[PDB]
């Protein structure tokens, strides 16, 4: 009888002052929270952040809406939301969220017969997460989203994950293109502002960016260039010809190779690593030409001199190039 | 994880491991008979060196990310500077400036005369 | 006029919309079709697309039976916002959108015996998860799930209106597919379990098939192109040395933009699709090329017809083995 | 007096249903339409789509508006649209539509001592135009904008043009920089779906692309290029290094060149009319190279053939050049 | 405190906002001004422009008068939804924003005679036709029209509040511009027809002259840098093939990739442009250096005197005539 | 008792005016300000704008709402807000603001016994800052946020900075990836239009500009490759086309050396500092080449003017390069 459940939830409504939180003048109202991550879409290195789907759904018992005789659970229509009390739940690192809203407005609230209220709600949001990119591309990132009650201190409202570890869901099932999710941590704290203390809860995921094609085909030229221009040491005086078109297909197939690179990388303005790695090449190859300049300018007044300096070269250029290398892979690898 | 150690007026604080998730360091001092209360703070790239009313012209803050240090420089000392000093670690998205429970990780406490 | 005037607010007298038709009763059953008016843009680099459908839903509702002069009353929009509709949402939908132009695209209508049938308008931007492998010879099957959002299937369950191949129907000259090609759509049912309960799900799946003469066209013949090109210079005399060192590393070169040049179109994928083996075959060509001219170069002073013999045999064994590369790599990627 | 117009409204207002169409289980209600095509604001390949920005006019006549004891046409506020009936017209397709509402909201309401009630928007819309781009950029484009009523059958609704052929403006006045209107076409016809019939109106563009710009940004840097290497029967043979480097260079660049053009098109399968004349360009200068080729294979032995075919070759491949351009040109405009 | 609210409640007793101050007896007068605040960037790839203003409107309605302790009430915007205010847009608008932070950025002020002064905030983006034959030294007038959407020119009227040169105030620090000067504005009042009767509208045009250092240092300075460098392969020697064979071949492909770019940076116009004739004056004159290196080296062998002549000739020309065209040029143009 | 309290908010909302200010027709009402900034998403010079989301706090006593019998500050609900006077108070200098609504509306009421409100908003605001680029990438940006009252004059509200030159915090969480923060300011004061004076709040930034990303990619590949181009000067006339090699690659790298940024730029009329540096190392490297030219063109009738022209140039070009870079980094810096 549909007339009775009408005459029920009419009754709990009546004299429901929406602007007065459960238990209000009395302890703090528990709210427990549950999050299924649907999807992660984009994770920007250019913009910071990140894009995040989730199922947000909230728990929190209200005396008012305590009903007797209807021994099951009411699915209500969710324009009754709009009379009822909510949570003033909010994230503080987004940028621009939104409530998805077709066909209705993707929102659920379910009253229990103790009073319980669920109220669960689909969220598409764009949380920013500050990157450090110095290590590009062997670079990891820690991205959190930050749950805190607007208006409530801590005298009027608790948060507190529900099921402990297990409250967020469908972490394992998410995947990227360049990132992979290696661990996810779920913390309750308070947070104290001059206003007063909020609870707030934090979701923190940790990437690691993938290696691949991608990591062989910015380094592997350059390094084969700068390899490539040592071979001007091992030639004679005759077929000079020969070192000086080296010299100049390195300066000129080095520079095309690092600007087609260049054209690639995310556009930040301040130092990576690559960089440092290909101005640590460019700087080479132009050693390397300055060296061949002086010892041609030498050749004639010091033939011995010239030659052995040549041979120096032979040596001193690769142990250079690996003493250099040796560090760049301790320092940012 | 962030390790905090102190050295040295001109104090020192040097920061190891995870710096980039607490960007910021903040400066208390404790006394016998009070609690510990906000001095001074530094952002790496915020600019802001935020001080204390009482230790306003008379305490300077500076960064270098050369080697992770902050700087404390003390200048005009009073009787009431008899305090342990600390050194602690805030989080990006950790709250207010002055109280000291934002703080996460903190550093040992050294005694100023 | 006045009738139906009449008839409206003893329907609309005493209605609760906040529940649903047979609550602690029985189930409610919706009968759902889809009529796809545009299969819009696939967009691979964030691995979604867009559809535009006419969403029609019927179900039953003891409580709107009428008697008057007609048996059909086709009401406005608006009515819809006075009785229970489903709440049904697309499980995988990024950002879908209402048309509100320039009225509620929405049509009601009741029958006498309490049915209504309820449709709209709609926008879809639906997140298709793409496997790179075969690229850009690949095939995908773009899913649309949708259901009920805060109703259990103890509460409402969906069923097709008709057969459930018969229920999607796509129009003929609704295809907005430039890159690739619609080859026709699969539809089932299931249940889904999540921390809220069970619900029903309604899926589509649709069949696209990359069409392939893009990247024909802008990075095999390119390849194809400079590949010939390096083969080329086995013909200069071997007095020609700087043409030929020329040749060489321009071809490289070349080469080396190709391959940089052609992963800006892809996602930032981790895997090698077939375009990159082909690329990375083509670049080994070139290479080989380079060291057969340095080879022959190495023994031009010492035995001359030693050097010949290699350019004779290398202008014959470069082309035929690439030919025969290019017949195996189109055999295998096209029968697949 | 305004206080007897003023009971008049009321007096309109008062009963109105506004769940009923005019006419209600009647004969159909008639609308006429009406459009003022104020610019096209784009037109886009890469979307398949156009902006076009309307004054829509909509005509029809209820019979519970009709007044009395004024012989004026009352123009009423925008916002009195939202009491009264109005049609559920709408574009089938189009992508985004908006009505302006600056300074309020762009809508004109004015009724009649009759009953007749003229309803004004003005309207910004996308809507889809799939173009055919195999003559690019030598093609013509049909652009629709299809109207259709929703919910209302041909039992209940009927469409018309209000004025014949002469029901839409400004299509004369309408300056598009890369386009030019060659015709406008007004239909009327009755659309079936599986829920019935429904009244259509359609209006079509025939759009006629310029070419113009096109002949200074692609097809003279290609003629250009393949003059060039021309050049190179007019070195002497026996300079390797200098024909050679002219052969790879105006071969790569057009590879350049065709490839940077095409990446600011829809991915379409099929080749286009300036696809054609690219190819047909890569053709002459890979050909060019070739014959250099053939020459330095025998200019040592036979150096006399090498000249003679040097000799031909500044001949021949003008003259085939100019019959594959006449060719192209007759074959596409 | 209460009295103000009495006034109120006695002024809105019976209003109805459906009809204007006068319906049937008058004309309404409604006094315009306006207060560009900055004048926004021009786009002429998309030809519009933006503007943030501030737009005052003012009438007479006799249902408003009231007598009070004040003279003028300074009302909350929400009032001016109570009473009628002109449905007053654009024409040539595009798409305009009403700012809502943090309030809606409206005013409302109420005079004991009845008087009423509605204000609000707004950015408009106007459409501006451009025609680019003279580019990039064009001038330019933009225009911005507004007027009643729904009333005719027998129902309301527009005037300007004062002189219509004055009525149209510009901040001093309020232009946002980039390559373009504000020179001044010309204000003028017409009549519109349309399908559906005559209105008044107001119009306001905005002259704007397009700087020029950009476009010197962006397009001139390469394709001057790269005649001259072209014609510094004449005074090389007769027996260096290559090296002035890479001096034309470089030049001429530094010629493409600039024509190439300047041409990308503009509406598709079906018309050429000054800068596109002074590119391809640059591109005849790097053609024509090149040609003359084709023809000495043609020479070189049989007839020496020819092509020392042919050199020292084209030394003395090229520079002379690439010289008086760029005079040429700049004085026709500079003065257009 | 819950009843109690809304039986109190009852009584404070009923015979409430929201239309009228507090004290209309008498003194004007002081409103304070708080702003605490969350961060600066980005700074645009290509659309000369900067992303601000802040907590905007406002402070008003209003004699209406005072309530007795309660010791307590009543924290209400966000809709309670659209029932009570709120300032007006706009950004003069916004392009596009808006409140965040996820989950719910960010806006916070807290009523007093007082009768004194305080009223929190979350926005985020697009705000136009021109910049000056001459001195770019060596150049500091003062961008400005305006707070004024739109329709009330200095007769009617009053602004003021709560708590003085503290009013506004959280500047230290700003971090931008190519600006540092040097200073903020505040700033009150009255503007004057046509229809009166109103109240102005300012808030200011001064930026500065990151140069190691600059430094790393533009200074040092040109100061290199005009380096390089100083090697022909020791290379004898017997290696000319060694000489023409190096002068053509130096130019070709010269021309190559910075593309990276140019689409994240407007179109400025103007010459930028980075502009000057580069047309000052283009001239360098065609002054060498043109030297080249002249040498070997004199050098076969007067060898010995050439070699003194040789061996003076390798001298003048570094000391005139040293002398130019000590000019620039004199006046830019
Ligand atoms: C990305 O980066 C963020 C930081 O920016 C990391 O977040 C931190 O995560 C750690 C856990 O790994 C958190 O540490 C834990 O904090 C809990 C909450 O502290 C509040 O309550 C205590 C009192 O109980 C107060 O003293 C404190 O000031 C706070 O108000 C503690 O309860 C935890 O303590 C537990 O473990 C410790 C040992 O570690 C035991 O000694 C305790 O007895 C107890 O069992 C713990 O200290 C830290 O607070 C988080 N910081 C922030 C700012 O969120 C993310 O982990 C990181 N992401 C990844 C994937 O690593
Ligand atoms: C400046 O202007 C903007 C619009 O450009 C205003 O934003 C609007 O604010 C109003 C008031 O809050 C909104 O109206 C309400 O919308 C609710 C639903 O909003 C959701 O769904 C819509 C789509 O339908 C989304 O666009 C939106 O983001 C939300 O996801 C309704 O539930 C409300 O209904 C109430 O009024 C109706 C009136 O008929 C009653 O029938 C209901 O019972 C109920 O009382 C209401 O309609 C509006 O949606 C907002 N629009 C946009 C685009 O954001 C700013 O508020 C304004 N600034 C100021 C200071 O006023
Ligand atoms: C970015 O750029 C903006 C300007 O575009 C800078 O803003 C200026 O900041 C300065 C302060 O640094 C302001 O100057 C101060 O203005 C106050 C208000 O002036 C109003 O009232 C006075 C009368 O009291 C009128 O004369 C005036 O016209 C205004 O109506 C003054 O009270 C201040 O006076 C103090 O300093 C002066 C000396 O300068 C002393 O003589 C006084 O005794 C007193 O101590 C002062 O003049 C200036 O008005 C601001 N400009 C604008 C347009 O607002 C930003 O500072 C800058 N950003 C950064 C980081 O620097
Ligand atoms: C400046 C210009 C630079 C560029 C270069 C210009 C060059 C100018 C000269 C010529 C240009 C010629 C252009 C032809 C275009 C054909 C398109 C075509 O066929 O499309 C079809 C596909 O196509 C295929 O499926 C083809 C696959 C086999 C390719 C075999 C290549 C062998 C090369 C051997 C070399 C040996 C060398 C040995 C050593 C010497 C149709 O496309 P679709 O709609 O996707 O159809 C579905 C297809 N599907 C169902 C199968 C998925
Ligand atoms: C109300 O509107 C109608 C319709 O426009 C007006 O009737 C028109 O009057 C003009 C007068 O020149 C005729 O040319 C049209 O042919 C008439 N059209 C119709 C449909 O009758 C009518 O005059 C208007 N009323 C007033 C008072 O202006």
């Amino acid at each position: 009888n549909m007339s009775f459940v009408k005459e029920t939830v009419d009754k709990l409504l009546k004299g429901y002052d929406i602007r007065l939180r459960p238990d209000f003048g009395g302890p703090p109202v528990c709210v427990g929270m549950n999050i299924d991550i649907a999807s992660i879409d984009m994770v920007s290195e250019v913009n910071m952040d990140y894009t995040l789907t989730m199922y947000f759904q909230q728990y929190w018992r209200d005396k008012r809406l305590a009903y007797s005789g209807i021994p099951l659970n009411l699915t209500l229509d969710n324009r009754v939301a709009d009379q009822l009390w909510v949570p003033d739940t909010y994230f503080l690192n987004d940028k621009k969220s939104f409530v998805h809203g077709v066909t209705v407005k993707n929102r659920m609230i379910r009253l229990h017969p103790d009073g319980t209220v669920l109220y669960g709600l689909r969220i598409t949001t764009t949380a920013a997460c500050m990157m450090d990119l110095r290590r590009y591309p062997l670079d990891e990132q820690n991205c959190t989203l930050e749950i805190e009650s607007y208006g409530y201190t801590t005298d009027d409202i608790e948060f507190y994950w529900r099921g402990g570890d297990k409250a967020v869901t469908g972490v394992e099932r998410i995947e990227l293109p360049q990132f992979s999710i290696v661990e996810h941590r779920l913390v309750s704290r308070n947070v104290v502002f001059a206003t007063g203390a909020y609870p707030r809860l934090s979701l923190s995921f940790r990437l690691k960016r993938n290696i691949g094609y991608f990591i062989l085909q910015t380094y592997m030229p350059s390094i084969l260039i700068t390899i490539l221009s040592w071979v001007s040491f091992w030639i004679n005086y005759d077929a000079s010809a020969a070192r000086v078109a080296l010299g100049i297909t390195t300066v000129l197939t080095m520079t095309t190779i690092n600007t087609h690179l260049r054209e690639t990388l995310p556009k930040i303005p301040y130092v990576k690593a690559i960089d440092m790695y290909l101005m640590g090449c460019f700087v080479f190859v132009f050693l390397a030409l300055l060296e061949y300049a002086f010892v041609n300018y030498i050749f004639f007044s010091q033939p011995a001199r010239a030659a052995a300096i040549d041979r120096w070269s032979r040596i001193v250029f690769p142990f250079t190039f690996s003493l250099f290398n040796l560090v760049y892979w301790l320092y940012y690898v | 994880q962030v390790q905090l150690v102190e050295s040295g007026l001109r104090l020192s604080c040097a920061a190891s491991g995870h710096t980039f998730n607490y960007p910021i360091m903040g400066w208390f001092r404790q006394a016998p008979g009070k609690e510990r209360e906000f001095v001074g703070a530094i952002s790496w790239s915020g600019g802001s060196t935020s001080y204390a009313d009482s230790v306003k012209d008379r305490f300077t803050i500076s960064r270098d990310n050369a080697k992770n240090t902050v700087y404390l420089e003390m200048n005009n000392l009073k009787p009431e500077d008899t305090a342990v000093y600390y050194c602690a670690a805030k989080g990006r998205y950790s709250g207010g400036l002055y109280y000291p429970t934002n703080y996460d990780y903190w550093g040992q406490g050294t005694q100023v005369t | 006029t006045t009738v139906f005037t009449r008839i409206l607010d003893r329907l609309l007298d005493g209605y609760d919309n906040r529940l649903r038709p047979g609550l602690g009763e029985r189930v409610t059953e919706v009968k759902t079709d889809i009529f796809v008016t545009s299969f819009g843009p696939v967009s691979d680099h964030d691995m979604e697309y867009t559809i535009d459908v006419f969403f029609r839903q019927s179900w039953k509702d003891e409580r709107l039976k009428f008697k008057g002069p007609m048996t059909v009353l086709r009401l406005n929009n608006l009515m819809a916002s006075k009785i229970w509709t489903p709440d049904t949402f697309f499980h995988n939908g990024k950002k879908s959108v209402a048309h509100n132009m320039t009225m509620p695209n929405k049509l009601l209508r009741i029958t006498e015996d309490g049915t209504l049938l309820y449709t709209m308008r709609l926008t879809v931007r639906a997140e298709c998860p793409m496997h790179l492998e075969d690229f850009p010879m690949d095939a995908h099957a773009c899913p649309l799930k949708f259901g009920s959002y805060a109703y259990t299937r103890a509460e409402v369950v969906y069923e097709w209106t008709r057969e459930p191949a018969r229920s999607v129907v796509v129009a003929e000259d609704g295809s907005r597919l430039n890159q690739y090609d619609l080859l026709g759509q699969t539809v089932d049912s299931g249940i889904v379990q999540s921390s809220t309960g069970e619900y029903v799900v309604m899926t589509t799946h649709f069949h696209l098939k990359r069409k392939i003469g893009y990247f024909v066209i802008q990075t095999y013949l390119p390849c194809i192109m400079t590949v010939i090109l390096s083969q080329v210079s086995f013909w200069l005399n071997r007095e020609s040395v700087p043409a030929r060192t020329v040749f060489g590393v321009t071809t490289v070169l070349t080469m080396t933009t190709l391959s940089i040049s052609a992963r800006n179109s892809l996602p930032k994928v981790a895997y090698a699709t077939a375009m990159d083996w082909f690329i990375a075959v083509c670049y080994a060509f070139v290479f080989s090329a380079l060291i057969e001219f340095a080879t022959v170069n190495y023994f031009t002073k010492s035995q001359p017809a030693r050097a010949a013999k290699i350019d004779r045999l290398s202008r014959i064994a470069f082309p035929l083995l690439f030919g025969i590369f290019n017949l195996v790599y189109w055999a295998t990627y096209l029968n697949r």
